[PDB]
Parts: C-alpha cells; sequence; structure tokens
RNA sequence: AAAC
C-alpha cells in the first residue's frame, strides 16, 4: 500500500509558488534579484573568443530537442533579469601543479588589482589541459580567498569546432544546447550571489544537515577520512563546513563515523550559523547522511542541541533494490510515491516519471531512496516530504528535480575538493565548491 | 476595449507566445491569446478583436509570415483599427533573425523586435503599452500562476487513479533454525563456503536449518559429530519477535536467516543451471548463450546481441524479513564471443551502462520476472535447499502494492524522444 | 572541468 507526497512547491519572485525551477524562473524570474552579473574570465585568447562567443549565443534564444522535458531557453536577460555581457568581462591571458599554479595566480593577482570587483569568475581550460590532467585542486585553492568560480572547456562552449579525425565533434550538444545554457545560465546567477528559487511548503525554524567522508588515498594511515557538513533550511543555499582530518573511515565496517569530539564541533558550528542567520534556534533539525550514525555520534549530537530543539537523524540510501515496477506501460513508477514501511523507514521515489515534464528523471528504472530515521522522533511523512523538497535544490544543474536530496547530492565533489590540498583551512556557502 | 490580443504561429512559436503572454498577464494586462483556454471558435475570437481588444499583436516570424489564422487575425485587426483610427493598434513582434527584410506580410514591413533578447523586445513592447492608453490592472501575477497551472499543466498532473516490486514474499520457512555441534573443533583450514549445504560458523556452533546426516560424508573424518548438542529454535517466534534468550538475540536470529538464504540461493544457483559473475560484491547470475529456447522464456528474451558483445541479463539476491520477502537485483553481464566472460571490468560497466538503455519499466519487470519463473520449481514458488529436508519456499511473484495517485500514460513516443536523446547523452558521457 |  503505497503512499503519495504531493510535489513540494518552491518560490520565485512575485510570491508565486511554481514546481519546475525552469518554468518559474522563465515565469516568474528568480526569487531573489541581483543588478546585474559582472563576469571574469582567465584564459588564453582563444578561450576568451569562444567565451565572447558563448555570451553571444546565450544572450539570444536557445532551444532544446524536446521542450517539455528540458524547457527553452529565454536567454538570460529574459528568464533571469540581470545583463551578462561581454563590456563585464574581465580577461587575464594565459601563454597539474604549474597549471593550476598559474592559473591561480592570475585569478588572485586579478581579485587584487583589479579595482572594479567581480562577482563571479570564469576559468576556460584547453583540451590539452583536460586531457594531460584540476578542478578540484584550483577550486579547493580558492576556497581560502571566498572566489566563486565557474570551470569551463574549449570543447564546452564551442564544441562545434571541435572534431575527432572522422570530422564528427567530440561531443554533441545539439539536442540540448538550450539545457546546456540553462545550466550554466542558472550556476553563473547562483554564483552571483541571486537565490534562483527556494522551497514553499515548508515548516519554520527546520534545518537539514548532511555529513560528509571522503578518504585520503596519499595518507600512510590507510584509515584516515576527512569530514564535512552540508546546511540547508530552504533556501537551497547551503552552508558547508570542513571537518578534520584523521582516523574517521572504518575500515572493517567499511562505514564513517565521528568520534564524539568532533561531532559537536560539527554540529556546534552548524548551529551557530543558523543563529547567525535566522537569530533562533530551530525547532527541529534534521541530519542526513549515507550511513546510520552510532551512539556514539548522535550523543555528542544530542549534547549541543538544545532541550527546545527535537534533533532528528535521518539516513538515505541507495539500498538493495526495492524496484517498484507499474504493471502496464514503460513509464516507470512516478516520482514522488512513498512506502511506508514502518514509522521510521520508508522509500521515497525521488526519480522516476514525473506528470509535470512528463518525463523520467531515472534513465534505467527508479531506484528508491531508503530513508530511515535511525536515531530521533519525527513523523516519517514529514520527513519524506522534506526529503522530496530537498530533492529540488540543485543549483549546479537547472533540474527539474534531482535523485538525491542536496544535502547529499554533492558529497564526493565536496570531499573531492576539500582532500585535493591538505595544507588548506577554510571556514562558506555552497556556490564556492559546485 | 481592455483586452491585449497576440496572434501568432500556434504550433512553432508556441514557446514565445507562452513566454510573451505569461508575462503579460503577470503585469497586470487582461491578455487574449489562442492558448489560454481550453476545449474551444472562429465566432469568439473575432468578437473580442472587434469590441473586446484593445491592443493587438502578431509574431512576425518566418514561420508564422504566412499562416491562415494569422493571416485572418491580421485582417479582422486592420478593419478594426481602421474603425479605431489608432496608428498602433496593430504590433509586429519580430522574434526571427532568419526573417529578412521585405520578405514580412506588406501590412507588417510599414510598421518592435526580439531577435537581439526576449528581454528587449518585452521591455520595447511595454514601453509602447505605456505610452499608449492601454488599460490594466495592479501586477497580478497569482492570475498569472493560476492560468499557468490550469491550462498549460492540467494534462501534467496526477489522477487520483488506483505496482510489481522485485520483493518476492516468503510464505512459508522450515519450522526449526538448528545450530550444530562437534566434539572436535572444525579445522580453521576447513571453510563452510565448501560445505555442500548452507552453513554458518557461528561461535563453535554450525548455523543451518539442515540435519546432521546431510553433512556426514564430506566432513573430515577426524571430527566426530554427537547429536545432543544440536540447538533448535522454533522460526515462527524468530519474526514473531517473541524469542529472548543470552545464548542468541532476535536481531541476530534475523541476520542470521539472511545469510542462511543468500547462502542457499548461491547453492541453488549450482543445481538451476546458470553461469556464475564476478563483480564488487557478490555473484552475478545470468543464463548462457545456446541453453534458452532463442534466448527467450515464456516470450521474453533474456539473451542478446550487442556489437560483437553478447549481454545475458543475470540476476542476484539477498533475502530480508521486515514481511519475509528476497529482493532480486537486475544486473546485464557481457561475454564475447557467448562463451568467455570479458577479462576486464572497465568494458564490463561502459557495455552495461550502454545497454541499460532503451530498456524501461515493462521491460526490466518482464525479464527479472521471466529470470525468476525459470529459477522457479512450481509454478507459484521457489524451492531452496537449506536442508535434506528441509526447503525455503519464496513466491516467484512479487509483491503487489495498491497506490492511489498515478499519471495519464502519455504517448510512447514522448518516450521514444527519452531513449533517443538521453541514449545520446549517455554516449556523450 | 555545463550537467546527472
Ligand atoms: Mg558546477
Amino acid at each position: 500500500e503505497l503512499i503519495y507526497i504531493e510535489e513540494p512547491s518552491i518560490l520565485f519572485a512575485h510570491g508565486q509558488k511554481c514546481t519546475d525551477p525552469r518554468d518559474g524562473l522563465a515565469l516568474f524570474g528568480p526569487l531573489n534579484q541581483i543588478y546585474g552579473i559582472k563576469s571574469g574570465v582567465v584564459g588564453t585568447q582563444k578561450g576568451l573568443q569562444i567565451f565572447k562567443s558563448y555570451l553571444d549565443k546565450i544572450q539570444k534564444p536557445i532551444y532544446n530537442h524536446n521542450n517539455i522535458t528540458r524547457p527553452m531557453f529565454p536567454g538570460f536577460e529574459a528568464v533571469f533579469g540581470c545583463k551578462w555581457e561581454s563590456q563585464n568581462i574581465v580577461f587575464k591571458e594565459i601563454t597539474t601543479y604549474d597549471l593550476v599554479t598559474l592559473f591561480n595566480d592570475k585569478i588572485i593577482t586579478a581579485n587584487k588589482n583589479d579595482e572594479e570587483r567581480v562577482d563571479v569568475w570564469f576559468v576556460i581550460v584547453p583540451e590539452e589541459i583536460y586531457k594531460y590532467c584540476f578542478h578540484d585542486q584550483l577550486k579547493a585553492r580558492l576556497l581560502e580567498h571566498t572566489i566563486p568560480t565557474q570551470i569551463l572547456r574549449e570543447s564546452t562552449l564551442a564544441w562545434r569546432d571541435f572534431k575527432n579525425t572522422f570530422g564528427a565533434p567530440i561531443r554533441d550538444f545539439s539536442k540540448i544546447e538550450g539545457h546546456l545554457a540553462w545550466t550554466i545560465s542558472t550556476a553563473a546567477y547562483y554564483k552571483a550571489g541571486g537565490k534562483p528559487w527556494k522551497l514553499g511548503d515548508i515548516r519554520p525554524g527546520v534545518c537539514y544537515l548532511g555529513l560528509v567522508y571522503k578518504k585520503i588515498e596519499k595518507s600512510k594511515n590507510p584509515q584516515n577520512a576527512c569530514c564535512a557538513a552540508q546546511m540547508f533550511l530552504d533556501n537551497g543555499d547551503g552552508t558547508v563546513f570542513k571537518g578534520e582530518v584523521g582516523p574517521w573511515y572504518n575500515p572493517e565496517k567499511g562505514e564513517y563515523h565521528l568520534k564524539p569530539k568532533e561531532a559537536k564541533a560539527l554540529l556546534t558550528q552548524a548551529l551557530e550559523s543558523y543563529k547567525e542567520q535566522n537569530k533562533s534556534y530551530p525547532k527541529e533539525v534534521f541530519i542526513h547522511a549515507r550511513t546510520r550514525f552510532n551512539d556514539e555520534e548522535w550523543n555528542a549530537f544530542n549534547e549541543v542541541t538544545p532541550k527546545n530543539t527535537n534533533l532528528v537523524g535521518v539516513t538515505i540510501t541507495k539500498s538493495k533494490p526495492l524496484k517498484l515496477y507499474k504493471t502496464e506501460g514503460a513509464f516507470p513508477i512516478m516520482r514522488g510515491n512513498a512506502y511506508i514501511v514502518d514509522e521510521k523507514k520508508a522509500f521515497l521515489w525521488t526519480l522516476g516519471f514525473v506528470p509535470k515534464l512528463q518525463s523520467t528523471l531515472s534513465m534505467e528504472v527508479p531506484n528508491p531512496i531508503f530513508i530511515e530515521i535511525n536515531k530521533g522522533e519525527a513523523e516519517i511523512q514529514q520527513v519524506l516530504k522534506d526529503i522530496l523538497a530537498l530533492t529540488k535544490l540543485n543549483y549546479n544543474a537547472c533540474i527539474y528535480a534531482d535523485g538525491e536530496p542536496v544535502t547529499l547530492r554533492f558529497a564526493n565533489k565536496i570531499g573531492e575538493i576539500l582532500t585535493a590540498s591538505t595544507e588548506i583551512k577554510t571556514p562558506l556557502a555552497f556556490k564556492y565548491y559546485i | 476595449r481592455n483586452k491585449i490580443f497576440i496572434s501568432h504561429a500556434t504550433p512553432e512559436d508556441d514557446d514565445f507566445t507562452r513566454w510573451l503572454s505569461l508575462k503579460l498577464i503577470g503585469l497586470g494586462y487582461e491578455v487574449w491569446c489562442d492558448i489560454l483556454f481550453l476545449d474551444k471558435f472562429w465566432s469568439t475570437i473575432e468578437k473580442e478583436i472587434r469590441e473586446n481588444t484593445c491592443k493587438f499583436l502578431i509574431v512576425s516570424s518566418t514561420a508564422g509570415n504566412k499562416r491562415e489564422g494569422v493571416l485572418k487575425e491580421l485582417a479582422v485587426a486592420t478593419k478594426v483599427k481602421k474603425h479605431l483610427q489608432d496608428d498602433m493598434f496593430i504590433i509586429p513582434l519580430a522574434i526571427d533573425e532568419n526573417l529578412s527584410y521585405d520578405d514580412i506580410n506588406i501590412e507588417i514591413v510599414r510598421l518592435i523586435d526580439f531577435k537581439k533578447s526576449w528581454a528587449k523586445g518585452l521591455q520595447d513592447l511595454l514601453d509602447a503599452f505605456e505610452k499608449q492608453n492601454v488599460p490594466k490592472k495592479p501586477p497580478d501575477h497569482s492570475k498569472s500562476n493560476l492560468l499557468y497551472q490550469q491550462i498549460f499543466l492540467h494534462d501534467k498532473q496526477a489522477i487520483e487513479k488506483e505496482y510489481d516490486s522485485n520483493w518476492f514474499p516468503i510464505i512459508s520457512f522450515p519450522n526449526e533454525l538448528r545450530f550444530h555441534r562437534y566434539d572436535w573443533r572444525l579445522p580453521k583450514q576447513f571453510d563452510v563456503r565448501t560445505l555442500a549445504f548452507p552453513a554458518i560458523r557461528y561461535k563453535e556452533y554450525l548455523c543451518t536449518f539442515a540435519w546432521e546426516y546431510d553433512f556426514i560424508h564430506q566432513l573430515p573424518k577426524t571430527e566426530t559429530y554427537n547429536g545432543q548438542e544440536s540447538i533448535r529454535i522454533s522460526t515462527s517466534d524468530i519474526l514473531s519477535g517473541r524469542y529472548d534468550t543470552d545464548f542468541i538475540r532476535n536481531y541476530e536470529c534475523q541476520r542470521l536467516i539472511v545469510q542462511l538464504i543468500n547462502k542457499a540461493f548461491e547453492l541453488r544457483m549450482k543445481d538451476k543451471n546458470v553461469r556464475e559473475y564476478q563483480m564488487s560484491k557478490t555473484f552475478a547470475y545470468w543464463i548462457e548463450k545456446g541453453k534458452l529456447e532463442k534466448d527467450k522464456f515464456e516470450k521474453i528474451k533474456l539473451v542478446g546481441k550487442q556489437k560483437n558483445k553478447y549481454w545475458h541479463f543475470g540476476i542476484s539476491a539477498a533475502g530480508k524479513l521486515y514481511s519475509p520477502v528476497l529482493m532480486v537485483s537486475s544486473h546485464i553481464i557481457f561475454t564475447m564471443d557467448g562463451i568467455n566472460l570479458i577479462k576486464s571490468k572497465s568494458i564490463q560497466h561502459s557495455s552495461r551502462r550502454k545497454q541499460g538503455k532503451n530498456w524501461w519499466n515493462d521491460k526490466w519487470r518482464e525479464k527479472l520476472l521471466a529470470f525468476i519463473r525459470f529459477l522457479s520449481d512450481d509454478q507459484n514458488a521457489i524451492y531452496l535447499n537449506v536442508g535434506s529436508e528441509e526447503k525455503i519456499l519464496i513466491s516467484n511473484k512479487p509483491l503487489k502494492f495498491f497506490g492511489k495517485m498515478s499519471y495519464v500514460t502519455p504517448s510512447e513516443v514522448t518516450l521514444e524522444e527519452e531513449s533517443v536523446l538521453a541514449d545520446i547523452n549517455n554516449f556523450e558521457e
């Protein structure tokens, strides 16, 4: 006996609740408007002209081969309401360690020498650099300076020009060039201090936390694993806290866990950020991870959490398949259907067919996320609604929704960035990682 | 009077018309466009232009340049313009770059462009509207959102209409779970995984569903077995949770039954005429080419061709007891001539991610169900050997779920668009 | 290193 959750509605400008972020962006515009986008460019002169060509392309609307599953791109100013010109482009010419060293040197020298501030920076990477080597290393080295950066290749904006020995392009964007421009524009607008959208049907004073763990291969200790956390209220603009590098991973068990001397630190960082950003303490806190926590971590979390806060710990897993199949039709079970295994364990179908797109987010068959309230006491349907909402807030890709909630989607990427550089200490919003 | 009539090419320019129209009702205008109603007609359209319409617009694109509908709209709008002596009653909205000069309708060339950007065009249109005394309401995006949900998302809703899992129930279990003890400890080099029957070395005991005489002829002659020290637990209360002793706890009972079921399945797949595959975690179990009738079973294909490789739809299994079910995970394992497995796993994964496309709900469901029926002993059951007399009965029909909402099943050509486009995209990946 |  399945249960269905009405798809979460997200606000856009003018206080209007839509469901597809692209539809709302093209209809009401971004929820928070920015006056404009000042962009910075670092790369070769050919990279500069490729980037200029791609903005000329972005100004004009670009279309998808399917405009229902991937709505068309109205053009940057049409959807966002802020201009991204080529006159606002600051360029510094460039003629694995050494390459990222020069690129970072140019970025820092620009951020210091230039009088006019730049909203976002965009880095053009030649194809030879991609083939012979970067994103994690460079984007980590820029975490100290709080520089929001977006990396694009020569073959991403000028894919038509780059062709193989057979004459065909290396990678074809013809059917989703509009979608590619959609995603690039949404990323650039997010990194420019603008919040494209936020959840609408959400209770006040609720926080969502996601722990991430990444092992270090170069470490002599095979057990070592860095930790991190990601925090979201409803905005989808999450604050990321770096953890402590050390013996985190459980090798024989295969799990990741925190000693109580760092779980306190991480959750206290999360709660102090909440208090700074809200001036009150949350009524509920939900912590998300790929694994169940031991009682050590939960008790460490409970000591630092205030009494009036109903702290809840919920784990999200791509566990052994409960792959539901609709009896008739090649159309899978719709996204948003949930199975109440028990008051603390449920399945959430964040992938699959969605009626709004008349399309499927998942490729083969939607593997549901098994969500488990391993710790704490909370109503299971509310947790499923919260995770369904959190699936919508991936600003790095302009898509209807994400299979993994944003509290855990970028775990691998943020871990790679954090462990890319070992001699760097960082306080930061999610826009400095995606 | 007060309306703002937009005329356009319906099939080809509906993107821009949608965008402009919805933006204009957002700004409080009383906009009238051919796409803003359901179950619509020329008597009504002409009525609005003659009396209700205060401003009229056309979309001067190449596709809509010569259209009978839009041209007749232009004609009636010209009549209303002559009646109302308005110099800019009809407004071109040129959105097409390829539309060259002196190629537009003659009534239009002599008269706002969106070629560079729809935002600039919308701003030009808005200032042109403001220069004239265009009646409007205070900006109300709520009604624009209501129209967007009522018109453009009417066919994209969810029906309140009333699913086949991969979870196959276990109707019956062997009544007793037995632990065997021997006078001499079994050798450390003696692997219980080599035992012909499922057996888990739990503490010094051997956990089974079976009896003593099953492995009497494979145990080493240096091991002497005693029938007194074997301890049995009632399985019904193992599921019911009523069992409570210090020697073994319920949380361990269910987990022990889990690995017992897993090993029973793995050993059953030796007498089920199924070949094996090494993956990261467990054993994959696939059907060999040349064995199954035309690579089909109950008219569902299970083995097929992919370039010079051959794909075999294999499965893996894992039990659970929360309701006692078994999950089957579906894998696709390739061989190079139907016989020899691919040595390197990277090509295996790349080829699997290539193959998984073109397969959807019905295809995956039918393939998994066909493999399960091929693995059945009885028509409506699967027998796993755990003991010489004890059998584990797992119904070969997966669990059924009573839903309450679903979608209007759309045209399958939309899913074919999905298949082709996403196939190309994953090739790019 | 558009992106899942
Ligand atoms: Mg990104």
